[PDB]
């Protein structure tokens, strides 16, 4: 089917304007799309901000605005504000169906960017005990609050028994996230390093322990 | 005021159904449709369906009409959502919306219902603590740690020194592995703080009726 595309995340600053645009794979958006806005707030609290292209929901402040920006719907913030920072989803029409975009997640910079806190912790000897290993990757006080972890395996990529949480927000209000890799111990005595590099900004911040040494 | 009020968490099998419902207030109930949306984790979101509960017509995205039915109580002003035959894919929050041809869309959300699709017996988790292998050389602070592996259902409540120590504190959403749940904590410290005064993660599983106060202790010398 159609599919909508919407820019993954965007940075402002308070009482800067913002434009979000929202494509359709199919041709131009138009007024027969009646392009929807939503917001995600953290706790899943989704408010509908736009519908029938520029629609303002009852209740919802006039610094946001729907249009037709030539041939894509657009959600323009004219002075955004902290309280904005927020994922939004823009929903498309065709014919007898809605399809959502992807949600661009929107930071509004309440404080200056802030890159990851990574530390790494090994198996504990407790758990190597029950023949499991699990690596953990705790991530902190970064902002904005997006990040990519990528495991290396005495330098090999991993991909496999690892997982990542969805960033969360600090009461600093910079994000956290945590990762896990899970061996067997007879996995973990195989190997001597192991990473956990976390992309931010597009700037890398890794942390690594060797199981034979402190280096 | 406009509001959509959707019915609690539900734990359900492989195989089995699930039906929760949507109450709705505020406005008059004929006069406008219910649109039902999935959300799953980075999977991002997803049309289900509507329906117009004065006349009962629905409609279906095709990829949930086999397994979806939606219907309404107009004399209760709420809207029902019933999946079937329910896989580990239908694990979700499912929100309901108001449609409205005037506005030409869905302006107001329910707050959402979490369906979690399990084969998972109640499971106590067991609690690791996570020490330094390492000390830490431009480090005047240490970071503990405290695993909780393997438990079901969620929650867990995580503290520290029982409460006494929530400064510095990180407690982390969990994630599924293997089937249960594993979550974890840090705890940041100044180095003189730690050994030298004992630092305990504490954690309940209400479900379970379990607490386990996990000591932090070094590892042994090295």
């Amino acid at each position: 089917q159609a599919v909508v595309t919407q820019e993954s995340a965007l940075t402002t600053s308070p009482g800067e304007t913002v434009t979000l645009t929202c494509r359709s794979s199919t041709g131009a958006v138009t007024t027969s799309n009646y392009a929807n806005w939503v917001q995600e707030k953290p706790d899943h609290l989704f408010t509908g901000l736009i519908g029938g292209t520029n629609n303002r929901a009852p209740g919802v402040p006039a610094r946001f605005s729907g249009s037709l920006i030539g041939d894509k719907a657009a959600l323009t913030i004219t002075g955004a504000q902290t309280e904005d920072e927020a994922i939004y989803f823009c929903a498309l029409w065709y014919s007898n169906h809605w399809v959502f975009g992807g949600g661009t997640k929107l930071t509004v910079l309440g404080q200056p960017k802030s890159s990851p806190s990574v530390t790494l912790f090994p198996p504990s000897s407790e758990e190597l005990e029950t023949n499991k290993a699990t690596l953990v990757c705790t991530i902190t006080d970064f902002y904005p609050g997006v990040v990519t972890v990528d495991w290396k395996v005495d330098g090999t990529p991993v991909t496999q028994g690892m997982e990542t949480t969805q960033p969360s927000k600090q009461s600093n209000n910079k994000y956290m996230a945590s990762s896990y890799l899970t061996l067997t111990a007879r996995a973990w005595e195989r190997h001597s390093s192991y990473s956990c590099q976390v992309t931010h900004e597009g700037h890398t911040v890794e942390k690594s322990l060797s199981r034979a040494d402190c280096s | 005021q406009v509001q959509l009020q959707q019915s609690a968490a539900e734990l359900a099998r492989p195989g089995a159904s699930v039906k929760m419902s949507c109450k709705a207030s505020g406005y008059t109930f004929t006069r406008y449709t219910m649109h039902w949306i999935k959300q799953r984790p980075g999977q991002g979101l997803e049309w289900i369906g509507y329906i117009n509960p004065s006349s009962g017509y629905t409609e279906y995205n095709q990829k949930f009409r086999d397994k979806t039915t939606l219907t309404a109580d107009k004399s209760s002003s709420t809207a029902y959502m019933q999946l079937s035959s329910l896989t580990s894919e239908d694990s979700a929050v499912y929100y309901c919306a108001r449609g409205d041809y005037r506005y030409g869309g869905t302006a107001y959300w329910g707050q959402g219902t979490l369906v979690t699709v399990s084969a998972a017996k109640t499971t106590a988790p067991s609690v690791y603590p996570l020490a330094p292998v390492c000390g830490d050389t431009t480090g005047s602070s240490v970071t503990l740690g405290c695993l909780v592996k393997g438990y079901f259902p969620e929650p867990v409540t995580l503290t520290w020194n029982s409460g006494s120590l929530s400064s510095g504190v990180h407690t982390f959403p969990a994630v599924l592995q293997s089937d249960l749940y594993t979550l974890s904590s840090s705890v940041t410290v100044t180095s003189s703080t730690w050994p030298s005064q004992s630092i305990t993660c504490n954690v309940a599983h209400p479900a379970s009726s379990t607490k386990v106060d996990k000591k932090i202790d070094p590892a042994g010398p090295s």
